[PDB]
């Protein structure tokens, strides 16, 4: 009677993973953050597997980066060397 | 001794092999039945005809269905079966109608 | 088996006859002697030694089989019958058991 | 005519008293109730499953018990009727155990690679006058792939009823007297071995006793 | 004589029909047994299809009322440093103890969730 | 007399819940030089291996402490109609007793 199970809202479910950048607000004016997701050597934009972002967030980043590049806030064929001594978000070999 | 064996088709099936060329094999569809509702069938194939027949009969004997019948004489009701691409529409009929169906179907 | 037994008797008889024939008189005399006698009085001279004429105790000659692995009223004798190649399987099992025991304990 | 020995037991119900060998509690203890992950569940075992505790399927133990009562009883009956029982498995872990069980009873085993046509071709692999198993038991109805052991199909072909301990990967389908339960854990397997072994032994004893009684009469 | 058509019907049915026909002259010795005590499901072949449409399985994912509490405990107090047994029945983990305490309190603790939890914690501490 | 549901309710596997990172105790029952076959209750066994720290202590019969990383180890792959089980639990050794 009592000891049969009760259909119930999926407990022990750890809240879904975050982008890292989920509540944050990305501007083309902010070069720092944008620089963080570019390769230091080629100035090429990192992918999603590398960056580790939600799709919306990634798109926002990329568009912002593009805007920066055109509007003259950011470099294009490299990542600014003043912003190397910063937190590494991305997952990347080269150097070993 | 209760069972009887009647053939349904005999095809001279060929196959191209490496050194041998075209290999003339015989393929035979045989049925087995005894009256009384029990019957089955088989596809014995071999290089000789007699051999094919004999294999086939044996196979048939091993693989038998039972077919329940209204009285001795009929199917219980009208059947409509699509098998692969053949459709077969069978109708239940009264006594003295005869078998008015495909020759193979009649024999079976 | 009966046939084999019969042959054994017949073989013995043959041997006795041979002994009687030859200068070596006793009914008890070795296989080598018999062979020699055979060579002497059925000299084939062929190079294949299996194709030469011989007569022996047919338990040497015949390749014996494991006759009757089930008794009357079915019921196979050995417990691993339905494996097929049963003896080998049994041996393997035994070996495994031994290994287990050993483990428990400690050309 | 001494055919009151074969029919009287049929007439009675649970005449070997095989239900007594186990309970639900016992089954629980032996971890019979566990199954595979819910992704690995096979469609045709869903009626026998209770639910799934965090994606891990749990078998209905009452149902198992019900099935067990049938299957074991059937086995016992077979044993009584001078019938060949054949235990089969392909788990390796439990091969030795199964062989031992087979040895101890009057019955047989085949825990090794099942060759093509041990039952369908028997006439050739052994002599022309063979008595095939009158019953078969699978402790593990899967081969060492997660695919149904050839033997079920073969058994069906040969018109031999198969008991089978079936987990959440396996088709019952062709198995005559299935028993839902844990295949892959050892305790459960051990329990199964115990029970089946006991049933057969009882059958052997009981039949003998009956024979003796009839002789006396 | 005999049949070996796995998918037509059950073995038993096949046997019975052959007996009726008068082909299998003697019955196989299991047949009688089967008749006496048949299984719950009749053993016929079934083609295992795939779930395609809006056709999910009957199975219910099992949850009990204490599960939430347990989860909460886990979130608060990490998976116990006390080792779980699993071999012996009636083992009582710390989580289990907590749950029991909660049960004892509510019904008739009457202070609702967080408060109840706090009370339980206090009790444990004592 | 008990039911089944009731039994399930008050049994250690249901008492714990999810197996992810739960310090559990369990005995080792089989050995092949490096690897140790560990039963910890549950559906399957698992294997860890002999560490450098007191390797000659981990013998057949002894108790050991597992971290437990899932109970079953399964996964479904590109063309698979069903996930392919390993029949092992994946549980990391803490030590002894
Ligand atoms: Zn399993």
């Amino acid at each position: 009677n009592e000891d049969l199970p009760i259909s119930m809202e999926n407990p022990y479910k750890e809240p879904l993973k975050k982008c890292i950048l989920c509540g944050k607000h990305v501007d083309y004016k902010n070069v720092q953050l944008l620089s963080q997701f570019v390769s230091p050597f080629t100035g090429c934009i990192y992918g999603r597997h590398i960056t580790g972002l939600c799709g919306k967030k990634q798109k926002e980043i990329t568009k912002a980066i593009k805007r920066a590049q055109i509007m003259g806030f950011m470099p294009v064929t490299y990542k600014d060397p003043a912003y190397l001594k910063d937190p590494k978000v991305c997952n990347i070999r080269y150097r070993e | 001794e209760d069972f009887d064996t009647r053939i349904l088709e005999v095809r001279n099936v060929f196959t191209m092999t490496a050194k041998e060329g075209r290999k003339k094999s015989i393929r035979v569809l045989v049925a087995v039945g005894n009256g009384k509702g029990a019957a089955g069938f088989s596809i014995g194939k071999a290089t000789d005809r007699m051999d094919a027949f004999r294999k086939a009969k044996n196979r048939a004997v091993h693989h038998l269905h039972y077919i329940e019948r209204y009285e001795d004489h009929t199917i219980f009701h009208d059947i409509s079966l699509r098998f692969k691409r053949t459709h077969i529409k069978m109708k239940k009929q009264p006594k003295g109608y005869g078998l008015r169906c495909h020759r193979a179907i009649i024999t079976i | 088996e009966d046939f084999i037994k019969k042959q054994i008797e017949e073989f013995n008889i043959g041997k006795r006859h041979l002994a009687n024939m030859m200068g070596e008189d006793p009914e008890t005399f070795t296989q080598e002697d018999i062979d020699r006698a055979i060579a002497y009085l059925f000299p084939s001279g062929l190079f294949e030694k299996r194709a030469r004429p011989v007569m022996k105790h047919p338990e040497q000659i015949f390749p014996r089989q494991r006759a009757i692995q089930w008794g009357e009223d079915g019921r196979p004798f050995h417990y691993l019958f339905y494996t097929g190649k049963q003896s080998y399987y049994s041996l393997m099992h035994d070996v495994y058991g031994m290994l287990l025991n050993l483990e428990k304990h400690q050309r | 005519f001494n055919d009151k020995i074969l029919n009287e037991p049929l007439k009675h119900s649970d005449f070997f008293n095989v239900k007594e060998l186990f309970s639900v509690r016992s089954l629980f203890d032996a971890r019979v109730h566990l199954g595979h992950k819910a992704g690995c569940r096979h469609r045709f075992m869903e009626p026998y499953i209770f639910g799934s505790r965090l994606d891990h399927d749990i078998i209905d133990l009452e149902q198992t018990a019900t099935h067990l009562q049938l299957a074991l009883n059937f086995t016992a009956h077979m044993a009584y009727r001078k019938g060949i029982i054949l235990f089969i498995s392909r788990n390796r872990q439990f091969s030795y155990l199964i062989e031992n069980m087979a040895r101890d009873c009057g019955e047989y085993a085949h825990t090794r690679y099942f060759r093509g046509g041990m039952l369908t071709n028997a006439r050739l692999l052994f002599g022309p006058t063979v008595r095939l198993p009158d019953l078969i038991i699978f402790l593990h109805t899967l081969n060492n792939i997660f695919e149904p052991h050839v033997a079920v199909r073969d058994a069906a072909k040969m018109n031999i009823p198969t008991v089978g301990i079936v987990d959440t990967n396996c088709n019952p389908c062709l198995i005559t007297y299935p028993v839902p339960g844990n295949d892959d854990s050892p305790l459960a397997v051990h329990l199964y071995c115990r029970l089946f072994q006991t049933a057969i032994t009882r059958a052997k004893e009981k039949r003998q006793q009956v024979e003796a009684l009839y002789r006396l009469q | 004589a005999g049949s070996r058509l796995e998918t037509v019907g059950s073995i038993f049915s096949r046997t019975r029909d052959l007996v009726r026909a008068g082909v299998l002259k003697e019955k196989p010795l299991w047949f009688d047994v089967y008749d006496a005590f048949p299984p719950l499901r009749e053993p016929v072949f079934q083609r295992p299809r795939v779930r395609y449409g809006k056709a999910k399985a009957p199975i219910q994912d099992i949850w009990y009322h204490e599960d939430r509490i347990r989860a909460k405990f886990y979130s608060v107090y990490g998976s116990g440093q006390r080792a779980f047994d699993l071999f012996n029945p009636n083992f009582k983990s710390t989580c289990q103890r907590f749950v029991e305490k909660y049960t004892e309190l509510q019904k008739l603790g009457e202070t609702d969730e967080e408060k109840l939890f706090v009370e339980t914690g206090k009790a444990l501490l004592a | 007399v008990e039911s089944f549901a009731s039994m399930l309710r008050h049994s250690p596997l249901t008492q714990m819940g999810p197996a992810k990172d739960k310090l559990v105790i369990g005995r080792i029952f089989h050995i092949v030089e490096n690897d140790l076959y560990i039963d910890f209750g549950g559906k399957f066994h698992c294997v860890c291996r002999r560490p450098e720290v007191d390797g000659e202590k981990y013998q057949k019969g002894t108790r050991v402490r597992l971290r437990l990383l899932d109970l079953e180890l399964t996964s479904r792959f590109l063309g698979a109609t069903t996930d392919t089980t390993v029949l092992e639990a994946n549980a990391v050794l803490l030590g002894i007793q």
